[PDB]
RNA sequence: AGUAAGGUCAGCUAAAUAAGCUAUCGGGCCCAUACCCCGAAAAUGUUGGUUAUACCCUUCCCGUACUACCA
RNA sequence: CUCGCACACGCUUACAUCAGUAACUAAUAAUAUACUGAUAAUUAACAACCAAUAAACCAAAACAACACUAAAACGUUUAUUAAUUACAUUGUUAACCCAACACAGGAGUGCACCAAGGAAAGAUUAAAAGAAGUAAAAGGAACUCGGCAAACACAAACCCCGCCUGUUUACCAAAAACAUCACCUCUAGCAUUACUAGUAUUAGAGGCAAUGCCUGCCCAGUGACACCAGUUUAACGGCCGCGGUAUUCUGACCGUGCAAAGGUAGCAUAAUCACUUGUUCUCCAAAUAAGGACUUGUAUGAAUGGCCACACGAGGGUUUUACUGUCUCUU
RNA sequence: ACGAGCUACCCAUGAGCAGUUUAAAAGAACCAACUCAUCUAUGUGGCAAAAUAGUGAGAAGACUUGUAGGUAGAGGUGAAAA
């Protein structure tokens, strides 16, 4: 009833969802890792 | 048929061979050169893997055929997690025994006389009771395997203190976790007793006979009770690999050898993990003849034949709040044929040492109706019990 | 992502085996059949649907077994008894009259008389009498029991042509089936299932249905009491 | 038919009514004030089976 | 208000080849009445225009009918 | 005056010692758990990491003696193998985390309610208005949409709609809406991932809402089935005019026409178009309110359910009793 | 393409419900922890992009709750509030 709090930190979850061995499962997921190397971002996943 | 392996669960097929490898006469060009996945290149087939130093950890496990006293012939053998469906009838029909109700006179007499109980006999154990559900732990409740093995072992210290009285007592020894096997043929089917005991107690001498001659004789009419559709050997574990060598748990010169009691523990908190009284009686019988077969062969030879002298080995079993006894002797050894003398099993059923205990007071409307304590009391029970530790003096 | 089946067990065991629910979700993860969920944690009885099982195959003969106890199954609506013959026990259902410490013959030779029906034996359907009540029904020889398992569910032979037999179902279809198959004599147990009545809601969700939707759906044309003939015979008899 | 059938409940209640009265009435000359614990009078003129 | 829409023997209906049933009038049958059988009479709401009329259109009059909503 | 110690999850040196704060951070000052610089620290017994196969075993947790229905997490032993060789690696601080903030918000378990943890007032004057709290003469709902709020009150009865507990529009609606036990209709004779390790007393696709008395008539149209005639409304839906007739009134009855049948039982000025503040009686000094009757409601009506009742309700309406600054009238 | 760490529902694995009234652990009753949010007053750039104070409903079940997994926009999910 009181929302902005959406976030419940989680490192459990946070690296099983977003992390660097997600990312290269999936054929879609490489080319996010592939998209962020050509742009020059200094952290491509957590 | 309904085979009960699932498609989606069982190990999937290796997958179809490429076209490559069905053209006769042609080098098919794989990606093992590479020694990783490629796209495009036909799938190496490797021949089973061989390392040139076994491993002991990491090597497959032998087949059971391997081991050297692997042999044809199935053996059944009975360990202490054994759960027989007729427990009276099949350790009756597999053991040739004639079953007898009520403890023998011998044992019976020497708990009556008023000269053989310990003092405020009444007011130790019901201490004991106490101490065991209550005093014993710090929780409040206590789980059913800390007070089982305690209350048998407070019962055995009260018995233990008439030593004063009884300068005999002296020769009892206890004995823990020890192998015992013992192997006999049993009508064209092998059995054997193999595994390990709760508490066994052992005494220099040997127990005398109980049963008088006037009782052999008549054993010798009595037909054993049969089962048709369950076969005796249900219940037991087939084992293809054994010793045929009846090993019990001493080697030889050792200054106890006559095993005297056995005491079967049931303690588990699940319901459905403890033995129900009728198959943990069964229990006994096999242990409490495994242990005498043992020193009928050992004294007097693996030949078959009617023993002279009796072999009585004692055997007393507890759930914690109610005590099975069980009083066994040994006087055939051919157990191939069932027309002979057999043997002989003194068998008391749920003696109820204690009704209920209350660990904390129940209170009804706000008052208190039945305070801490055992809720009833039989100590017949326990003065059977101290009939059994004493039957050797 | 691809889920795994709970039924992986291979060797049939009497103890209850650990199961796990479904809720409608099939191995994709999307919802097919609604309404189910949220039900009481339940665990899975190994029946043995083919009563006629050799322990060995050295004497395929007609043997008997003896029944020990009769249970309460959580995954269906009839009641299973625990029955042990020879060096193995089986679940299998019981009959409306089944109790402990009871006899019961399995057998296949179809004789040419008659073969007296008993409340829990099971003969083949060539040597049963014409008015005698089945369940279990085995579709096809070797295959096992299929048809009629329900609570108080039993079909009513019919007759016997040319080697072949002819049963009623229960939803009063005739079924025509070959006459070696094995099936069993009676009624199934808890007869009074159909007369159990739900005090509340909250029972449905223990047993382990979801309410349904309240979307408000008006009737079509499919709805109307319907006055339909019965279908034609099912025949499983291959004719060559 | 449906004007005795509103009649007909209507006796009825005031037949219970003045039963529980009349039980009522016993209590309270005995002495007691209040009606014997457990006790619940049950309502005998109501449809059962 | 607007729109829709109808009138036919005393009555109600179908056709415009103005018919059918009933009612009404006369006679027969019966002790008398009714039923029944026989015979006769009877009308196109109104004005005008529709080759000329009628079913149509128009005028007059009676009565029927729907809608009158967003702020 | 009282949310205190510790673990898990999270945050990541924000903790400790010493020194400095003109200025940066604290919504101010003193000052330093929160800003700057240097130096230093959490030491494993607790916690993470911590064997495989075959076989025997139908018998619940609730002080568990023994039982109930919804049928229930929780394993031992035997056999065959398992590198055998002090000291391995890793988490140990905190006043902390998620909400843009040093936010009156959100936050799981064990044990206490304290022996522990904390400060409502920066200094004054004591105007109005506003917020919160206490008390009051005589009167006790005269206030007002409503007794909203407040009260030394903390009771009694009637009606309408739903049976009931429950559920929903996170952030204007918590209800009379949905769900629900019950009843009924409909579709299916059956195997390895749903339904289901099931088999018509089963399982899906829906309607209507317990119980009790009932659920009337209509397959012409549409839809469905049969896939032909046809069969189905607890399938969508429907369930009539004109004229005359017993002194008068009313219309049992009669003539005539159209329909698949012509609204049956019941209830009723209702939550039910308008007429409408229908008429009448009771309640009040006074009644567009409330309850009970009369009743064509020409637009009520029978599982798009009619009707009656117990219990229940932070729903909607009325009455009595008790209380009170709601109000006469404010202090 | 990326999102079910909030929320709707489900599958795993855990953990809570003291006292009081009754042959009752009966979707019974009184009342806390706990969970929802009825009514009114403050607040309206507020302490808060939905809160505080008083008062309320459930409180052994169709109940609350932690960890983790599943369903993704022509869809998911829904005791239909679009
Ligand atoms: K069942
Ligand atoms: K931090
Ligand atoms: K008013
Ligand atoms: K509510
Ligand atoms: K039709
Ligand atoms: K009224
Ligand atoms: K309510
Ligand atoms: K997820
Ligand atoms: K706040
Ligand atoms: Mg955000
Ligand atoms: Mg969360
Ligand atoms: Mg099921
Ligand atoms: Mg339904
Ligand atoms: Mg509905
Ligand atoms: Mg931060
Ligand atoms: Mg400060
Ligand atoms: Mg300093
Ligand atoms: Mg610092
Ligand atoms: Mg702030
Ligand atoms: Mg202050
Ligand atoms: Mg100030
Ligand atoms: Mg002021
Ligand atoms: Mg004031
Ligand atoms: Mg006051
Ligand atoms: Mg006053
Ligand atoms: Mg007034
Ligand atoms: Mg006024
Ligand atoms: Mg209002
Ligand atoms: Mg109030
Ligand atoms: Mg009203
Ligand atoms: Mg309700
Ligand atoms: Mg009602
Ligand atoms: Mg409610
Ligand atoms: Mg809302
Ligand atoms: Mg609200
Ligand atoms: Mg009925
Ligand atoms: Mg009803
Ligand atoms: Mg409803
Ligand atoms: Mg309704
Ligand atoms: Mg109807
Ligand atoms: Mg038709
Ligand atoms: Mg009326
Ligand atoms: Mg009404
Ligand atoms: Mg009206
Ligand atoms: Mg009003
Ligand atoms: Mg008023
Ligand atoms: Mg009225
Ligand atoms: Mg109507
Ligand atoms: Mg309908
Ligand atoms: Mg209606
Ligand atoms: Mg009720
Ligand atoms: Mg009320
Ligand atoms: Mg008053
Ligand atoms: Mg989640
Ligand atoms: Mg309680
Ligand atoms: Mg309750
Ligand atoms: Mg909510
Ligand atoms: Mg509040
Ligand atoms: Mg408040
Ligand atoms: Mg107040
Ligand atoms: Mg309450
Ligand atoms: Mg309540
Ligand atoms: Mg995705
Ligand atoms: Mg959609
Ligand atoms: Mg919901
Ligand atoms: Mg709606
Ligand atoms: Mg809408």
């Amino acid at each position: 009833k009181a929302r902005g709090n959406e976030y419940q930190p989680s490192n459990i979850k946070r690296k099983h969802k977003h992390g660097w061995v997600r990312r290269l499962r999936t054929p879609t997921g490489v080319q996010v890792i592939l998209r962020r190397m050509h742009k020059g971002r200094k952290s491509l996943s957590h | 048929a309904y085979e009960w392996g699932v498609r989606s669960t069982r190990k999937p097929e290796p997958p179809p061979l490429d076209r490559v490898y069905e053209i006769p006469g042609l080098e098919p060009i794989t990606y093992a050169g590479k020694m990783h996945f490629m796209p495009g290149l036909a799938r190496p087939v490797f021949p089973p893997w061989d390392p040139g130093w076994t491993h002991p950890k990491f090597r497959r496990l032998p087949p059971l055929h391997e081991h050297p006293l692997y042999k044809d012939q199935a053996c059944y053998v009975f360990h202490q997690r054994c759960r027989l469906l007729e427990g009276v009838k099949q350790a009756l029909w597999l053991t040739k025994t004639q079953l007898i109700e009520g403890l023998p006179e011998k044992v019976l007499r020497l708990a009556d006389d008023p000269r053989n109980h310990i003092e405020n006999q009444d007011e130790r154990v019901l201490n004991a009771i106490s101490h065991a559900r209550l005093w014993h732990s710090t929780e409040d409740i206590p789980k059913r395997e800390t007070y089982c093995p305690v209350i048998v072992d407070s019962l055995i210290q009260l018995c233990k203190s008439q030593i004063l009285k009884h300068p005999s007592l002296a020769r009892r020894i206890c004995a823990q976790n020890n192998t015992l096997s013992a192997t006999w043929n049993r009508e064209s089917i092998l059995l054997q007793v193999h595994g390990s005991s709760g508490a066994r107690l052992n005494a220099k001498d040997p127990l005398p006979p109980v049963a008088s001659q006037e009782e052999v004789e008549a054993t010798k009419n009595h037909v054993l009770e049969t089962f048709y559709p369950i076969s005796p050997t249900m219940g037991l574990q087939e084992c293809n690999v054994y010793d045929v060598n009846d090993d019990t748990g001493f080697q030889e010169g050792y200054p106890y050898p006559c095993p005297h009691t056995l005491y079967f523990l049931e303690s588990a908190n699940l319901r459905p993990r403890r033995f129900q009284p009728d198959q943990l009686r069964a229990k006994m019988i096999l242990f409490a003849f495994g242990s005498a077969l043992a020193q009928a062969r050992l004294l007097y030879g693996n030949d078959s034949k009617v023993l002279e002298q009796p072999v009585v080995v004692q055997s007393v079993g507890t759930d914690g709040r109610l005590f099975q006894f069980l009083v066994l002797q040994l006087n055939t050894t051919d157990l191939a044929s069932d027309e002979g003398v057999k043997n002989l099993a003194w068998v008391d059923s749920d003696q109820l040492l204690y009704q209920h205990f209350w660990c904390l007071p129940v209170i009804k409307k706000k008052v208190v109706v039945e305070p801490v304590g055992p809720i009833g009391f039989q100590p017949e029970t326990f003065r059977k019990f101290l009939a059994l530790y004493l039957h050797g003096a | 992502a691809t889920s795994v089946s709970w039924k992986s067990r291979t060797k049939y065991t009497v103890m209850p085996v650990k199961m796990r629910k479904s809720g409608g979700r099939n191995h994709t993860g999307q919802i097919q059949v609604h309404g189910i969920g949220g039900g009481h944690k339940q665990r899975y009885r190994m029946i043995d649907f083919l009563r006629f099982r050799p322990e060995h195959e050295s004497k395929p003969g007609p043997f008997e077994e003896k029944v020990i106890a009769v249970r309460y199954d959580p995954c269906r609506s009839a009641d299973i008894a625990l029955v042990a013959g020879g060096n193995r026990k089986r679940w299998i259902i019981a009959t409306e009259n089944m109790k402990a410490g009871d006899t019961v013959l399995n057998s296949d030779h179809i004789g040419r008389m008659a073969v007296a029906a008993r409340e829990g034996d099971a003969h083949p359907l060539g040597a049963l009498p014409v008015g005698t009540l089945i369940n279990n029904v085995e579709s096809e020889p070797g295959r096992g029991a299929q048809y009629i398992r329900a609570a108080g569910t039993c079909g009513v032979l019919l007759r016997k042509v040319n080697g072949t037999a002819i049963i009623q179902l229960p939803s009063k279809r005739q079924m025509q089936v070959l006459e070696t198959c094995i099936a069993t004599v009676g009624r199934v147990s808890n007869v009074d299932h159909n007369k159990r009545v739900i005090g509340k809601a909250g029972r449905n969700r223990w047993l382990g249905k979801r309410p349904n939707s309240g979307l408000w759906q008006r009737k079509g044309g499919w709805a109307g009491r319907k006055i339909r003939p019965l279908p034609p015979m099912k025949s499983y008899v291959k004719l060559p | 038919r449906f004007l005795r059938r509103k009649v007909r409940e209507g006796r009825l209640r005031q037949k219970q009514v003045k039963f529980e009265r009349d039980l009522k009435r016993i209590w309270q000359k005995a002495g007691l004030k209040e009606a014997p614990a457990g006790w619940q009078t049950p309502k005998i003129y109501l449809k059962n089976q």
